[PDB]
């Protein structure tokens, strides 16, 4: 993605401030509240029936972890999402079955947790660097869909 | 919403479709999975290989619904109920591959159909089909 | 369909909005015009700078639309009627847009309200406003 | 975009079959009556009051017939769609105030009229391989936008 030298610091600095382990377990527990359709890729994390049941759901959790971990990485190597993102691509298309749609979905509800926790400090220009983040994170995995 | 004058528009192509209607849908579903893709991941049970009977037979269910939605297009939710409820509680289809359906659905009829896909026709066409992916959606959540 | 519990939801979180709704309003549009530069094309006429007062004061007839939405929940269609005449007659706005600024409006209550922005709350509201973009696209054709 | 030699074959082949003009004039006319919304911008043009109003105007013909043009020569360009379309991009974006949806809007309607136009000579695979070029065309006109 293309980002000028005040959205990379925005990104920087606030990644920075975030614990990968809960802010997962609370986008992935959103997904599935507010998107209930994604819940067909989770039918063996259980029960998934009240918004209570999802966030507290220990699967949802420890799974909302290795997705942010991995988005973490990719923050890393901002300059090459495509190169990154490759072997995962190539798993959520032939072995998982996941219409990348979702992942445009995870984007949206991951900033939506961010201004949550971070209120005011999450700002107008903090937001947009923070949407093409996310966006060019979702075609990196897609990427290899065919 | 669907005027009067778009239901005319629609029973009256939906009636030279008439026969091919199960064809058609063959048709529509395998220029979906060409065009776009991301789409098969719905179908991975599925044999893709054109010609397969399962496309051929699911092809035939998706007209005969649409069939049974202009035969009752003054009342779709209740005509499509059950059809709403499988694709809420258990298919559960991301909504915007409606959309890429819809379109190879007026692919497919634009070129079978010279005679009848005038502007006024394609136009009650792409509502009515609008209409009909707002009713299998409207349980999702 | 709103849901007694989503009504409720919705009733309490924009109770919490109270006088600042105009504020919320605009920083929403703000956010919008920075994440998704194509709904600028819309306000050619606006300084689009920050702290612009256009931005406020358009910000705020949004806000007392939806202030005006939550108030006549279960009748949104009369409600909204001369809102929807316009867009889909004069303005003729890309429904696309709908979602960006709905999005936007979700991101301004998460960043101020804390403690109400709860998992089902935001749920109700992302309902609420797919229902006021349905609603304000209705008569598009 | 990325074609196949193939791909490329399929739509030259077809495009030369093709009278711009009358395509041009139809695929407009089309989109202004399914998308009304897209009237907007065409407001000088005269009357748009009905199907057959918006199908005989001669605004709207030659206006299709300019816009069809330009896409016919980006054609021949198919490896370099940004290149080609960047100063366009950036009148649209400045000085039109186009939303880029519409071209994504257009795209579909072309899709429409070629299979309108050819019947059977339209098969699932050039027509896939438009789809491509419509994307492509689309993508390269919004690249300047800002
Ligand atoms: C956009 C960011 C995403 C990233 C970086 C990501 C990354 C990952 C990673 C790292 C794994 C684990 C593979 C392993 O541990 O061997 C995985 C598995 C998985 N992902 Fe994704 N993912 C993302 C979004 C999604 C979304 C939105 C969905 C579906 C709604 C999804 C569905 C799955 C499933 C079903 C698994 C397998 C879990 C299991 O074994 O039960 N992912 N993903
Ligand atoms: C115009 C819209 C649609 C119509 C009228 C429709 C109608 C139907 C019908 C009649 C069935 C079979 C019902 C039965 O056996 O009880 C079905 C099943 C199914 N549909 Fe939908 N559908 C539509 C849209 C979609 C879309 C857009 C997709 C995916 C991209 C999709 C995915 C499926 C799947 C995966 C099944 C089950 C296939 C199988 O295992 O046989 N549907 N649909
Ligand atoms: C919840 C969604 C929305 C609501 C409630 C809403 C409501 C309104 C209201 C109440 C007005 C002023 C009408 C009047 O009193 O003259 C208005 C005008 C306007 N709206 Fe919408 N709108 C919505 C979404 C949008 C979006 C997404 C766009 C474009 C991206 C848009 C573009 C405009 C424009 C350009 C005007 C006229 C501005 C002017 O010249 O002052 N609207 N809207
Ligand atoms: C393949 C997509 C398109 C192409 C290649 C295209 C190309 C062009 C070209 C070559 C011109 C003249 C530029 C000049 O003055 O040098 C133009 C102007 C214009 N375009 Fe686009 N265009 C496309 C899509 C659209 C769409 C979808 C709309 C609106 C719905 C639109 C609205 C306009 C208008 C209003 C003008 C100005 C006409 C005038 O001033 O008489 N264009 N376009």
């Amino acid at each position: 993605v293309h980002l000028t030298p005040e959205e990379k610091s925005a990104v920087t600095a606030l990644w920075g401030k975030v614990n990968v382990d809960e802010v997962g377990g609370e986008a992935l527990g959103r997904l599935l509240v507010v998107y209930p359709w994604t819940q067909r890729f989770f039918e063996s994390f259980g029960d998934l029936s009240t918004p209570d049941a999802v966030m507290g759901n220990p699967k949802v959790k420890a799974h909302g972890k290795k997705t942010l971990g991995a988005f973490s990485d990719g923050l890393a190597h901002l300059d090459n999402l495509k190169g990154t993102f490759a072997t995962l691509s190539e798993l959520h298309c032939d072995k998982l079955h996941v219409d990348p749609e979702n992942f445009r979905l995870l984007g949206n509800v991951l900033v939506c947790v961010l201004a949550h926790h971070f209120g005011k400090e999450f700002t107008p220009p903090v937001q947009a660097a923070y949407q093409k983040v996310v966006a060019g994170v979702a075609n990196a995995l897609a990427h290899k869909y065919h | 919403v669907l005027s009067p004058a778009d239901k005319t528009n629609v029973k009256a192509a939906w009636g030279k479709v008439g026969a091919h209607a199960g064809e058609y849908g063959a048709e529509a579903l395998e220029r979906m999975f060409l065009s776009f893709p991301t789409t098969k991941t719905y179908f991975p049970h599925f044999d893709l290989s054109h010609g397969s009977a399962q496309v051929k037979g699911h092809g035939k269910k998706v007209a005969d619904a649409l069939t049974n939605a202009v035969a009752h297009v003054d009342d779709m939710p209740n005509a499509l109920s059950a059809l709403s409820d499988l694709h809420a509680h258990k298919l559960r289809v991301d909504p915007v591959n409606f959309k890429l359906l819809s379109h190879c659905l007026l692919v497919t009829l634009a070129a079978h159909l010279p005679a009848e896909f005038t502007p006024a026709v394609h136009a009650s066409l792409d509502k009515f089909l609008a209409s009909v992916s707002t009713v299998l959606t409207s349980k999702y959540r």
